Formats: C-alpha cells, structure tokens, sequence
C-alpha cells in the first residue's frame, strides 16, 4: 500500500500559544491535507490543556493626562484541540510516488526498526502526537534500503479501513500489529510485515542470498 | 565450525542415514537448544552507563 | 585452544566479547561455541590491547557519547496577612 | 517537610559502579571489562553448507540442513 | 573546467507549491528521467527539493576514487 | 525558577571521553586511539583482472 504523509490539526479553543508547536503541515502539500490521489484518514482527536503566565505591557492614560505604563502577567490555562489524520491511497494510486515510512518512537519508547529513538538518515521526523515522531523518507533509493513495508494505522476510537466498508481494529494480511503510542489511555498502532519484524536484540544480516542454497 | 558442532551434526547425519527421523529431530531440538538459533557473526565491544 | 600460550608470552588481556556463538533469538542469550576459536599465531589487535583468536579481526571504531540532561524547578509562593481593628 | 530522592543507576561493562565514583574513573575502568553491546549474526542452517562439512557428502548435508531448519521453525513455531 | 570537475549534472528545483515543469506544460513533483529526487530545504513546513542523476549519488560514506578507467578491461 | 542544562559529547577516536577532561589530555592521548575519519576505494569488479 502507499502512504502519502499525515498532518495533524490543530485548533486553538483558548489563547494562542499551544497550537505554535502541536501543528504539523503535510510533507507533500504544505498544508493540513493530503495529496492527490489520497484520502484523508481520521487517526485520532484529542484535547490537550496547559497553564502559562504571559506577561503583557499596556499604556494606560486615564483624563488623557495621567499616561502610565503597567505591566501584569496573567496565568491561563490555555486548551487546544488537535486532530491527526492519516494519508492512505484511494485507489490505484502511481507507484511508487509518495512517501516511505521508517518507524515512530516516542521519548519514552524506541524505534526497532533503527534501536533508537531517532529517524535513519535521509530521514525527516513529523510530529504527530504530543510525544509520537514518525520518520518519512523523501528519497526513493534511501527509503526502500531504509524502509518496511506499511499497512495503515488505526486508533482505540477508529479502526483500520483496509480491513478484509468496514473499518476493524486489525492488521490487513499478514501485516503484523505492534502498539505505536498511547494517549490518554486511547491505543495508536500501525500495521508491518510479520518477516521483518523479530526478537530484534540480534539485527539479522539479510542481504545475500536472494535464494537458498541450489541444488545440484 | 566448532569440533562440537561438526559432532553433533555428525551424529544427526547418521540418525538420518539410519533412516531412523524420529531421534533425528530429537537430536537436532537438542541442537537447537545446545546452540541457539543464530550464530554471532559481528559484536561490538563497549560499555554503557546511565 | 587455550589462549595461555599467547598470555604467557606477550602478557596482555584476552578481549572477552567475541563472535563465533550461538545465540538464542527467542531468549536474547548466548548458547554455545559454533565457529572454532583457537589462538595458535597469538594473534593481536593493532593497538596491542588484546589477544584475539586467529578466527577474527578488529575494526577500531573508538567512540564515545555522552548525554547529560539536568533540570531544576523550583516554586515559591509566600503569603502574609494583618489586619488590625480598635473601637475606643 | 518532605524530601524524596531517587538514584538509578544501570551499568553494562567496566568496573562495578559505585556512588562515589567519577566518570573519569569509570571511563579509564573499562580497558578489560569490555561487554558486547551490539551483535548481528546468521541463520544457523545458513551454515550448513557441503563445503563447511568436509565429513559429509553434498546430499546428505542438504537434507541435514533441511531437518535442522525445519527443526528451528518447529521451535519458533511451538513457543 | 573547475565546475564540470565539482559540479552534478543538475535537472531543476520544486517546491510544495509548484512542482517541476521539466516532468515528462504540466508541472509534476516529478525528477524527469533517471534524476534521483533529494530533499533540499524545508522552509516552513514547505518543501523544497532538487533533481540529479541517480548515477554519481551513492552511500556517501565511501567517496569512490571513480575517474580511469572510462571503459571496462577490454578482451583480448 | 527553570534550569534546563543539556550537554552532548561525541567523540571518534582518543581515549574515552570524561567531562572533566581537558582538550589538551584528549589531543595529548590520541597517540594509538586513531581512527579512520575518510575513506575512498574502487568497485570490487575493479580487482578482478587477468
Ligand atoms: O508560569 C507557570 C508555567 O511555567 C511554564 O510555562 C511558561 C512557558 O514555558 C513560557 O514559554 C511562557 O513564558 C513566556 C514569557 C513571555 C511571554 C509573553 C511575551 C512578552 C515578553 C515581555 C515583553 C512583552 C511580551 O509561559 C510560562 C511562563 O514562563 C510551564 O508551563 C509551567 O511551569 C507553568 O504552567
Ligand atoms: C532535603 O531537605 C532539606 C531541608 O531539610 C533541603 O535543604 C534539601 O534540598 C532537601 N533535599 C536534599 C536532597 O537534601
Ligand atoms: C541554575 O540555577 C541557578 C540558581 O539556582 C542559577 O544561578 C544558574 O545560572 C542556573 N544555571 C546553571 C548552569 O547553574
């Protein structure tokens, strides 16, 4: 399947200081939407609220005459909204345009595909939860030597509409299910292929063969 | 490889050839559990701390 | 394929982590000694820091990281009040 | 008044920490007291090869290979 | 002469607002032929990329000593 | 009152880094502990003539 990116929106419900960092645009588009070809998937809405004490000058002039400027800071708990979205292929979609997934890690958990909490080279981190990171190839050679094969992602709320419309909580084919982050008690996972997933304490060197020993 | 290894895959060799499968896929469990599944073929040195 | 040859003569540590095992996939431990390791050309790595078995070469990769994260919070609030009345 | 203070320290390879020790002190403590960090490695039966097995003939090591693989998925499988 | 020995043959620049006109006028985020597409800045959350060939980008960490021969031993 | 102190130390090369070490003991103890900072090499089928 194609994955054409995520953004997650984000709206400010009170003041404007949580949605400078909780926003991320799409990669392909620039813009909370995604790309040609692609629809839209709901991953996950949720609301997230934060106390700031914003400190703010004011020129006060009572009768025209008495000009004073005052200076106050007020504590508020600011709350915003923010909803992130999924771009899977609508249909027959160009191969091999898009975007390749390399894992997510939070701060708290690990990346296995790479062991670290970071994205691999040629790699670009979006945010897309308070804490979840997801690593996107651009470049088709780096992603493909850098990349697994992706399956869709779903939430505790919503689940995966590529199931075999009816949208399950469940990995399509032999895609395997591993938990991807969990906010506010509400389960994130996404969907890789069974194969390459492992113990993963011994990174196994598969590269050659292509092929099992051949007969004589 | 390893004498022991060449032992025991001796012996499962001549389980098979005495057409005998059954002891042979006990002995090539006890393999298994002898010697794992993998073999290390690349470490790295080091120490960490936190 | 003892390494007390090699020891007795240039007297130096044997580097304890070594390739060549089984290993449990399942378990995440090591199981037993698959490649044959012996020590009969004393073989050494280049820095001259350990023996090595003649089954397997050093790359010197030296490196270090460090990280160090410290964060301090402090919070003080302090509140004082007095009121005083009289009635003559 | 109330203090909480929590100490967690995990180490892999060198010297048996202590409290009272440096980072200098540790760092040049590691010069035997190496720990594998990382490992890669193979399949086993991707050694079980005729020309690894002067012993066996070609054939027969081909079906060793064999049982001893599907031995390995047997027990992947059960467990 | 100083270019052409530090320089990669170079098929154009997109951004996330308009793609390349060179695409094989419609314009695509598409490198044309066998130009390979490396992410170049990302200004704003607008990305903004570059078009060169496939055959002089590589791992990187080894820089081949690729100048002679400029053809395969040749047979007897 | 917020401190956030962040120190990040990576090095290839010399003695294991300490944070108390100074640069004229790391560059003084690099004289074994080198390491390949570059590379360049030729194309395996390169080496492989008559
Ligand atoms: O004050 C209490 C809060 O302190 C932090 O939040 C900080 C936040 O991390 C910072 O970014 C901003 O301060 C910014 C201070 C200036 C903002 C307005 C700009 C002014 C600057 C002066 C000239 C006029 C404009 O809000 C608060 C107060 O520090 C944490 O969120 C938390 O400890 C608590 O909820
Ligand atoms: C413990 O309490 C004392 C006051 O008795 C205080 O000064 C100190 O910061 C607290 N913490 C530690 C680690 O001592
Ligand atoms: C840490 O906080 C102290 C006050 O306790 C302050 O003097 C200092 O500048 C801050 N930063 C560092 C690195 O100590």
């Amino acid at each position: 399947f194609t994955f054409g990116g995520v953004y997650q929106e984000c709206t400010e419900l009170s003041g404007d200081v949580l949605c400078q960092n909780l926003e991320q645009k799409n990669l392909l588009t620039g813009d909370f939407s995604c790309p040609p070809g692609y629809s839209p998937v709901h991953l996950l809405s949720q609301t997230h609220e934060e106390g700031y004490s914003r400190l703010e000058c004011k020129k006060k002039c009572t009768l025209k005459i008495f000009c004073k400027t005052v200076c106050e800071d007020v504590f508020r708990v600011a709350k915003a909204e923010f909803r992130a979205y999924w771009c899977v292929a609508a249909g027959q979609v160009p191969d091999n345009s898009g975007l390749l997934f390399g894992g997510v890690f939070t701060d708290k958990t690990i990346n296995p595909m790479t062991n670290a909490q970071s994205c691999p080279a040629g790699y670009i981190p979006l945010n897309l939860f308070e804490s979840l990171k997801v690593c996107v190839s651009l470049d088709y050679e780096l992603g493909f030597k850098f990349s697994v094969p992706f399956g869709g992602f779903f939430s505790c709320i919503m689940g995966n509409p590529l199931v075999n419309a009816p949208s399950l909580k469940k990995c399509p084919g032999g895609f395997s299910q591993h938990l991807a982050v969990i906010s506010d008690g509400c389960q994130v996972s996404y969907c890789v292929k069974a194969g390459i997933f492992t113990g993963g304490s011994l990174l196994p060197v598969r590269l050659p063969p292509y092929t099992k020993p051949p007969l004589m | 490889l390893s004498l022991g290894f060449t032992k025991a895959l001796m012996d499962i060799c001549d389980q098979l050839e005495k057409n005998q499968t059954k002891m042979a896929t006990y002995l090539a469990e006890l393999l298994i559990l002898n010697y794992g599944t993998h073999v290390i073929t690349s470490v790295d040195a080091g120490a960490a701390l936190v | 394929t003892g390494f007390q040859i090699c020891k007795n003569a240039l007297k130096l540590p044997v580097l304890e982590v070594l390739p060549g095992g089984g290993w449990d996939n399942l378990r995440n431990v090591d199981m037993g000694r698959v490649m044959d390791l012996t020590y009969t050309n004393c073989k050494t790595t280049e820095d001259g820091q350990y023996i090595i078995p003649d089954e397997v070469y050093t790359i010197p990769q030296k490196e270090s990281n460090l990280e160090m994260n410290s964060e301090v919070l402090e919070s003080w609030m302090n509140y004082q009040s007095t009121t005083s009345l009289s009635i003559n | 008044l109330s203090n909480r203070t929590n100490s967690r320290v995990q180490s892999f390879g060198g010297v048996p920490f202590y409290p009272g020790i440096t980072l200098e002190t540790w760092q040049k403590g590691i010069t035997n007291h190496l720990v594998a960090i990382d490992r890669a490695g193979l399949p086993l039966h991707f050694f079980i090869k005729p020309d690894k097995l002067p012993g066996l003939p070609g054939p027969l090591v081909k079906k060793l290979s064999k049982t001893v693989e599907t031995a390995v998925r047997h027990y992947y499988t059960f467990n």
